[PDB]
């Protein structure tokens, strides 16, 4: 599903500016 | 009569940001950064609590955030607007720099975000007309903000928005090309190194609602670079739970074609606050906070001389 696509990407936790 | 208010808003912000304020007092750990860190502080001579950043003038130099840290005290100490964080006091000694605002006890949307999983239509659009209304008033000074993201946006007392951080805000009429901002959250032409405007601001928009409705932004991918080849196709796919009148904002949102997204058209945001997602909005009584919230929880003196 989108949400486990989501889990898996490893980009669930806070996200830092580039 | 929002005309009157935003040419008296306009008026208030020039005369501070062309005098700012400077040196107006002397000097828990509730987060930490790279060239300083926050604290929970107490005002003694009142006993009131303030959120009190303390930045190495030192780190600041070596990490080339200059003027980025001079820019955003100077946004601070100029703005006034409900969602936007109250600068109390600043002030610099020997070693830091020093910004003394309003304690946001609730902590980041992001947290209560990804406890609750995703939020309902009406809670995604409570916080949804905070940032419009924000941006508008952002926008009309000039001021694009560039950083729009759950992370950023802290909940108050009364479950309404507080952005306290302008470290990418940028004043420019026109077009500017810093390449800045958080991956997910990145307009197409900021990606594809063109110039771009306050529109940025206005897709970041919709990958927020996105965000908060789904419970995952429109695109993700396992590195960034991944994540900019999904925003440039424009592909979006939404949640079967989302509603006719929120896929139909979102796809005028996240438009990659700027002749085309909303808040970027002739009608300006009118086009965002008169959509039919937004039908049930009172947006005078957002602006009041009337609404009842869904949620209730010497070093480098030569560099620092206007802070
Ligand atoms: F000093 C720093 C330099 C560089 C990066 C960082 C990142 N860390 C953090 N940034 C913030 C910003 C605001 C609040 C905040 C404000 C008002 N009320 C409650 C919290 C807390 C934190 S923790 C800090």
């Amino acid at each position: 599903t989108t949400y486990a696509d989501f889990i898996a990407s490893g980009r669930t936790g806070r996200r830092n500016a580039i | 009569s929002v005309k009157e208010f935003l040419a008296k808003a306009k008026e208030d912000f020039l005369k501070k940001w062309e005098n700012p304020a400077q040196n107006t007092a002397h000097l828990k750990t509730l987060g930490t950064g790279s060239f300083g860190r926050v604290m929970l502080v107490k005002h003694m001579e009142t006993g009131n609590h303030y959120a009190m950043k303390i930045l190495d003038k030192q780190k600041v130099v070596k990490l080339k955030q200059i003027e980025h840290t001079l820019n955003e005290k100077r946004i601070l100490q100029a703005v006034n607007f409900p969602f936007l964080v109250k600068l109390e006091f600043s002030f610099k000694d020997n070693s830091n720099l020093y910004m003394v605002m309003e304690y946001v006890p609730g902590g980041e949307m992001f947290s209560h975000l990804r406890r609750i999983g995703r939020f309902s239509e009406p809670h995604a659009r409570f916080y949804a007309a905070q940032i419009v209304l924000t941006f508008e008033y952002l926008h009309s000074l000039d001021l694009i903000y560039r950083d729009l993201k759950p992370e950023n946006l802290l909940i108050d007392q009364q479950g309404y928005i507080q952005v306290t951080d302008f470290g990418f805000a940028k004043r420019v009429k026109g077009r500017t090309w810093t390449l800045c901002g958080t991956p997910e959250y990145l307009a197409p032409e900021i990606i594809l190194s063109k110039g771009y405007n306050k529109a940025v601001d206005w897709w970041a928009l919709g990958v927020l609602i996105y965000e908060m409705a789904a419970g995952y932004p429109p695109f993700f991918a396992d590195q960034p670079i991944q994540i900019y080849e999904k925003i440039v196709s424009g592909k979006v796919r939404f949640p079967s739970h989302f509603s006719s009148d929120l896929k139909d904002l979102l796809r005028n949102l996240l438009q990659v074609d700027l002749t085309k997204r909303f808040g970027n058209l002739k009608n300006g945001v009118n086009d965002i606050k008169n959509h039919k997602w937004f039908a049930t909005t009172d947006w005078i009584a957002i602006y009041q906070r009337k609404v009842e919230a869904p949620f209730i929880p010497e070093k480098c003196g030569k560099e620092f001389s206007e802070f």
